[PDB]
RNA sequence: GGAGUAUGGUCGCAAGGCUGAAAAAUUGACGGAAGGGCACCACCAGGGGUGGAGCCUGCGCGCGCGCUACACUGACAGAGCCAGCGAGUACUCCCUUGGCCGAGAGGCCCGGGUAAUCUUGUUAAACUCUGUCGUGCUGGGGAUAGAGCAUUGCAAUUAUUGCUCUUCAACGAGGAAUCCCUAGUAAGCGCAAGUCAUCAGCUUGCGUUGAUUACGUCCCUGCCCUUUGUACACACCGCCCGUCGCUACUACCGAU
C-alpha cells in the first residue's frame, strides 16, 4: 500500500521480494503470485534490498537507520547492522561472498562497511 | 617532570579520553545481543511514550523521511 | 559537501551565541532553584520575574543534569568523543629540509593513528579541502627555520579551532644512533597533563587530548606500557614522550623515546588552517605593558 | 582640583619637530598622526574583511533579476586587459535611432 | 629494534623486570654489578641528555658518542652567571 | 514540563524533541524546553517551507517569485523535481536544494556570470 | 639572563608595593571612618 | 637611529649602532618611534656593518 | 535597620620529636608456541639527500642549512615565446610606461596609477627552434685576483650592490656509512609577501614543468593483537604450553 522502492530475484529464479516504503518487504512467488513470507521489523521505510551469491541470505537496508539481514531458511534476522552516528540507509550493496555488507545514506558522506 | 610522570604512573590517573559506548543513551544498560503512587509515575511515562510515537510519526512524515 | 560545511559552522556560531545570552539567563534561574531547596529569601528582581518562573518550570531538569553532570557542553569535539579514532595527517612546509622531514616522520610516530603527507606543490586551500573530503579529524603543520623546527599548526576539523604554537628546545629522534634507539611501540597511549588550571587550559588540553585514539576503559589503569606528557610552566607547554616498564608495585622504570619539545602557544583561533580572518579566541600578547607578567593556561 | 594648580602647572608642554637632517622624509608622525593612521587602516580591513566573508559565503546558484540587465563581473579570460571586478555601470548613453539623429543633424 | 623493546630486554639481563620468583629461585639466587649497570641503562635510554652526531667519525683512523653535555654546560654556566 | 525534574524518561524525550526540531529546523536551539514552549509556532513551520527557505537562500529574490519558479518547476531538492510549493526542507536538505537539470534560470545564472557552457 | 632577572624582580616588587599600600590605605580609612562615624552619632544625639 | 628598510611590520634601521658587537649587546631591546609604534630589537644585520 | 558580597586587621585551633638523609592477590609476577594484521623507522624495485671544496645560522681548524658545478638530455649565440600568487605616492617622492643619451650598469625629459582603471599581457625561467663548439679541466666550472665606470647613503676602507676588461683555482658524480621518499609524489624553475611567537646568514606562500619504479609479501627487521568476553542463522573449529605466587584443607619436622 505504498511505493515499491526496490526488488531483486532469487538466484534461482522462483520466486521475487520486494520492499516498499509500507515498512515491510514480502517474498511473491513467480508462479501463483502470492506473497509467501512478510518481514515485518523495520519500523520505517524499506528502501534496497540484495542477495548474495548463495541465495539463502538476504540484506535489507532501509530508513530506520538498520541494514538488517535475515536467514530464508529460518526466516529470522540474524543480524542487523546501524552506524554509532545515526544514519538512514537509502542504497546497500553486499559481496557476493556474503562476509561485507556496504552501506551509503543521504545525511553524512561516508560509505559504512 | 620523570618524577611527576612516576607519580602518575604509580598512583595511576590518566588524562585520556576513554571509549565510549556509541549507544550509551538508548541502551544504557549494555544489554547482549543474542540469546537471553507509583503507579500513577507509570501511568505517566507511559502515556509520554505514547504521544512521542505518535508525534515523532507525524513529524518524520512531514519532513518526508529526511531525518 | 562544502555547502554543508559552512551552514553547520554558521549553526554553531549561532548556537554558540544564543548560549551565551542563555548562560545570562541561566545564572539567575540557579539561584531560584537553590532558594527554593533551602529556603533562604532571594532577590526581588528575580522573585518578581513572572516569564523566569514560567520558563523555569519547563527549564528544572537541563540545570539538574548539568548539576550532575549527565550532560555535554555544545562543543566541536563533544558529537564524536570517544566514539571514532581521531586521524590526522602531519605536513611540513613547502619545500622542507632532510631533518624537517625526519622530524615530521617522528612526531607521526608519536600519534598511533596518524599519517604524514608530502607537500611538494599543495595549495593550503586544497590541503584543507582534501582533508575536509577524507573526513579527517586533525592537520599539524610543521616550519622549520634551518633544518630545526620552529613551528607547529594543529588544526581540528570540519570548522574547529586552530592552534598555533612555537618550537623550542626541539631534541630530535634523528640524532641518536640506531643501536642506541629503535623502531618506537605503537600502542595506543596514556595521557598526562599537569597545570592546566584556567578554561583557557582546559580548551587547550580539549585540543590536545582530542588527538589520540581513546583507550579502552576496561583495564586502562595497568596495561598499556606508553605515556606522553604535557607539562606547563610559565605557558609554554613542555612535551616529553616516554615509554615505561612496571619493574614493581612500587617503582616504575622510565625511558625516552620520542622528541622533546616546549612549544608556546601563540594563537588559537575559533576556524580552520584556511581562514585567516577567522575570529581569535587567544593571542599571545606581547608589546603589551602587563602582558608579560600576566600567565594564562 | 584644579584651582589646586600654578599657571606653571597649566603651562603647555611644546612638540618637538622632525630635525631637519631628515626634513625631507615628511613629517614626524606622532601619537595623533598616528592615530588617524590606524584608524584608516583598521577601517579599510574591516570593509575587506566584511567583503571576504561575503565572498567566501556566497550561494553559487543565486538569481536576482536584475542579472538580465546587468553585466556580470567575468573573468579576465572573457573579459581581456581591461578587467576589473567591480560591474560595468551606464553613463545614460544610448544607440541612437536614425530619425532622431536626423532631426540633430538638421539642426547642428 | 625499539627502545622499549630493548629496554625491556635490558631489565630482563638485569634481572629487575622478570617473572616473580619462587623461594627457592631466590636461594639459588643467595646460593651463587646491578646497580653500576643500572647507571648504564639510565643513561643509554635517555640519549637526549647529552649531543651527540649521527654520522659518526668522518675519517676513521685507529688509535688506542658523548660529545657534550648542553643540561649540564647551561646550568654550569647559568651558576657562573649568578656568582 | 508536568514530569517530575530528575526523572530518566523525562530526559532523555526532553533531549530526543530538541535534536528533533533542531533538525528540522524549527527551533535555533537545542538546549531549551522553552523553545518549545514559545519558540514553536505555525510561522515557524511555514518558513521551514521551500520558496521561503529557497529566498532566504537567495535562490529567488522574493517569496512570491520563488512559488512561481517552483510551480513552473525549476527547483530540485536533491536529485528529485520538486512541484509542491508546501514542501518542508528541512536543516540537511537546505544543502540539497538548487536548481534542475536543463533550466533557463540556470542558464540565465551562467548568462550573467559568462560561463555559459553549452556542453 | 637579565631579561628572567629583570622581570621577576619587577614582578615581585609590584606585587609587594600592591600589597603594603593596599593594607595601608584599608587601615587609615577604616581608622578615620570610625573616628567619623563615632562623631556624627555623638553630634545627631545632640 | 633612522629607519632604511620599511617592510609592513620589520624595518631595518640603520644610523644607531656602530657594529654587530653593539647590537648582540643590545639585542631585545625596547625600541621606540618617535610617533608612538613600540618595538623590539631583533636580530643584528650582517651585510651592513 | 534587615539581607547579600567583598576588603584589611585581631584572636583561637592547626603548632610537642621510640627520633637522627639516601602493600594487595581465589583477581597477582614473568614468559614460550602457534596464527593473524600493519609498516619506505621492514623485505623487493628504483629515485634522492648528507658525507668531498668553500660560506655561514644553529646545536655541543671541527659542525649544520644552503648556492653552484663536474658538461654533449650540454655550454654558448641568435630566434621563437608562455604564468600565477603580489605590491605600489599625503600632507608625498611609492610602483613606473614612453621619448632621447649611454657598450653596460645607469643617466635624463616627461608620463599613467591611492589602482580589476597605470606599472603589467609583470613578453619570468627552465623550455622550443636554427646555428657555433666536439670531448680535450674543453667554449664544462667560474673560486680567487688586478684595473676601471656607476648606483644607495651623512658615510661604502674591512672591498653595500650593480656593470666592463682581465685573471681562470678546486671540482671528472663524492668513499665507507647513514637517512628520506610511492602521483600532480621525487626533482628543476622563478615571482611575491615578511602578518604580536619563529624567520633576513632566512621564512612562508604562489604558479610553472613533471618522470622511473613498488602498489605485492609478512621471508628478513620489527610493531600491534589474538588463545576471555562484544550477536543468533549457514559454514568452520574443537579442551594452546611453562615457572611460580595467593587461598582452603591435610598430615610431617623440631626448639618454647
Amino acid at each position: 500500500f505504498d511505493a515499491m522502492n526496490s526488488l531483486v530475484y532469487s538466484p534461482d529464479g522462483q520466486r521475487i521480494v520486494t520492499a516498499a516504503d509500507d515498512g515491510k518487504i514480502k517474498v511473491w512467488d513467480v508462479e501463483s503470485g502470492f506473497c509467501i513470507v512478510t518481514f515485518t521489523e523495520h519500523t520505517s521505510g524499506v528502501t534496497a534490498c540484495e542477495f548474495a551469491k548463495k541465495g539463502s541470505v538476504l540484506f535489507t537496508a532501509s530508513l530506520d537507520g538498520s541494514v538488517r539481514a535475515w536467514d530464508l531458511i529460518r526466516y529470522r534476522n540474524f543480524r542487523t547492522f546501524t552506524a554509532p552516528e545515526r544514519l538512514s540507509f537509502t542504497c546497500m550493496a553486499v559481496d557476493p561472498s556474503g562476509e561485507v555488507i556496504a552501506a551509503g545514506s543521504i545525511d553524512s558522506f561516508d560509505i559504512h562497511i | 617532570i620523570e618524577e611527576l610522570i612516576k607519580r602518575r604512573i604509580l598512583a595511576g590517573e590518566f588524562d585520556e579520553v576513554l571509549r565510549r559506548r556509541p549507544d550509551m543513551f538508548g541502551n544504557p544498560h549494555g544489554v547482549r545481543r543474542g540469546l537471553v503512587a507509583d503507579e500513577k509515575l507509570r501511568r505517566d511515562e507511559e502515556e509520554i511514550k505514547r504521544m512521542w510515537k505518535e508525534i515523532s510519526a507525524k513529524l518524520d512524515a512531514l519532513s518526508s523521511w529526511h531525518y | 559537501m562544502l555547502r554543508k560545511q559552512a551552514r553547520q559552522r554558521r549553526d554553531y556560531l549561532y548556537r554558540r551565541a544564543l548560549l551565551l545570552r542563555d548562560a545570562e539567563i541561566a545564572e539567575k534561574r540557579a539561584k531560584l532553584r537553590a532558594a527554593l531547596a533551602s529556603g533562604k529569601p532571594l532577590d526581588p528582581k528575580i522573585a518578581n520575574d513572572k516569564e523566569l518562573r514560567k520558563d523555569f518550570d519547563y527549564d528544572v531538569s537541563r540545570d539538574i543534569a548539568k548539576e550532575q553532570g549527565e550532560i555535554d557542553i555544545d562543543d566541536e569535539y563533544s558529537e564524536l568523543s570517544g566514539i571514532v579514532d581521531p586521524r590526522v595527517l602531519v605536513t611540513t612546509s613547502r619545500d622542507p629540509s632532510s631533518r624537517l622531514m625526519a622530524f615530521s616522520k617522528e612526531i607521526r610516530l608519536m600519534f598511533p593513528t596518524a599519517i604524514r603527507l608530502n607537500r611538494g606543490n599543495l595549495i593550503l586551500p586544497d590541503l584543507v579541502m582534501s582533508a575536509q573530503r577524507e573526513r579527517l579529524s586533525d592537520i599539524i603543520l610543521l616550519h622549520e627555520h634551518r633544518g630545526t623546527p620552529t613551528a607547529i599548526t594543529i588544526s581540528h576539523f570540519p570548522h574547529g579551532p586552530t592552534l598555533m604554537a612555537s618550537l623550542h628546545n626541539v631534541v630530535l629522534r634523528a640524532d641518536i644512533p640506531k643501536s642506541i634507539k629503535g623502531t618506537v611501540s605503537e600502542s595506543y597511549p596514556h595521557l598526562i597533563f599537569e597545570g592546566f588550571r584556567t578554561p583557557l587550559g582546559q580548551r587547550v588540553v580539549k585540543i590536545l587530548k582530542h588527538l589520540f585514539p581513546p583507550r579502552d576503559p576496561t583495564n586502562n589503569a595497568k596495561s598499556g606500557n606508553r605515556v606522553i606528557t604535557f607539562v606547563n610552566q610559565d605557558d609554554c607547554i613542555e612535551v616529553r614522550h616516554h615509554v615505561y616498564v612496571r619493574t614493581n608495585y612500587n617503582s616504575v622504570e622510565l625511558s625516552e623515546v620520542g622528541p622533546r619539545f616546549t612549544m608556546r602557544p601563540f594563537s588559537i583561533t575559533m576556524g580552520t588552517l584556511e581562514n585567516k580572518d577567522a575570529d581569535v579566541e587567544w593571542h599571545l600578547s606581547q608589546y603589551t605593558r602587563t602582558g608579560r607578567k600576566k600567565n594564562y593556561f | 582640583m584644579s584651582s589646586l594648580r600654578h599657571a606653571i602647572q597649566r603651562r603647555a608642554h611644546k612638540e618637538r619637530a622632525q630635525p631637519l637632517e631628515r626634513q625631507r622624509l615628511g613629517i614626524l608622525e606622532k601619537k595623533k598622526d598616528y592615530r588617524l593612521r590606524a584608524r584608516d587602516y583598521k577601517k579599510k580591513q574591516a570593509v575587506l574583511k566584511s567583503l571576504r566573508q561575503k565572498a567566501a559565503e556566497r550561494n553559487e546558484d543565486e538569481f536576482y533579476f536584475g542579472m538580465m540587465s546587468r553585466k556580470g563581473p567575468g573573468s579576465a579570460l572573457t573579459r581581456g586587459k581591461g578587467f576589473t571586478g567591480t560591474v560595468d555601470g551606464d553613463r545614460g548613453n544610448k544607440a541612437l535611432s536614425v530619425e532622431t539623429v536626423r532631426l540633430l543633424k538638421t539642426q547642428d | 629494534g625499539s627502545q622499549l623493546k630493548r629496554l625491556k630486554a635490558s631489565l630482563r639481563e638485569q634481572g629487575l623486570i622478570g617473572p616473580q620468583k619462587s623461594k627457592k629461585q631466590k636461594r639459588q639466587n643467595a646460593n651463587d654489578q646491578k646497580a653500576e649497570a643500572l647507571k648504564s641503562i639510565r643513561e643509554q635510554f635517555n640519549p637526549f641528555q647529552f649531543k651527540t652526531n649521527a654520522r659518526g667519525p668522518k675519517f676513521e683512523v685507529t688509535t688506542n658518542v658523548i660529545k657534550g653535555r648542553p643540561e649540564l654546560s647551561r646550568a654550569r654556566s647559568e651558576e657562573k652567571r649568578r656568582q | 514540563s508536568l514530569l517530575p525534574p530528575d526523572n530518566e524518561v523525562r530526559r532523555k524525550h526532553e533531549t530526543l524533541l530538541l535534536d528533533k526540531l533542531y533538525d528540522m529546523g524549527i527551533l535555533s536551539t537545542k538546549a531549551k524546553l522553552s523553545a518549545v514552549e514559545h519558540n514553536v509556532t505555525v510561522s515557524a513551520f511555514a518558513r521551514r517551507r521551500l520558496p521561503v527557505v529557497m529566498t532566504r537562500l537567495r535562490m529567488a529574490e522574493t517569496v512570491q517569485a520563488a512559488t512561481k519558479l517552483i510551480e513552473q518547476g525549476h527547483v530540485r531538492v536533491g536529485v528529485e523535481e520538486v512541484r509542491d510549493p508546501a514542501f518542508l526542507v528541512t536543516r540537511n536538505m537546505e544543502d540539497f536544494v538548487t536548481w534542475t537539470v536543463g533550466s533557463k534560470i540556470k542558464q540565465n545564472i551562467m548568462k550573467y556570470r559568462d560561463k555559459l557552457d553549452d556542453f | 639572563f637579565i631579561r628572567r632577572e629583570q622581570l621577576r624582580i619587577k614582578k615581585e616588587k609590584d606585587e609587594a608595593y600592591e600589597k603594603k599600600f593596599k593594607r595601608i590605605i584599608a587601615e587609615i580609612q577604616n581608622e578615620e571612618g570610625r573616628a567619623a562615624n563615632e562623631y556624627a552619632r555623638e553630634k545627631a544625639a545632640r | 637611529g633612522t629607519p632604511w628598510k620599511i617592510f609592513k611590520n620589520t624595518a631595518f634601521i640603520k644610523d644607531m649602532f656602530n657594529s654587530s658587537l653593539e647590537i648582540a649587546k643590545f639585542e631585545g631591546a625596547a625600541i621606540r618611534t618617535v610617533s608612538g609604534i613600540r618595538g623590539q630589537i631583533k636580530r643584528a644585520l650582517s651585510k651592513p656593518e
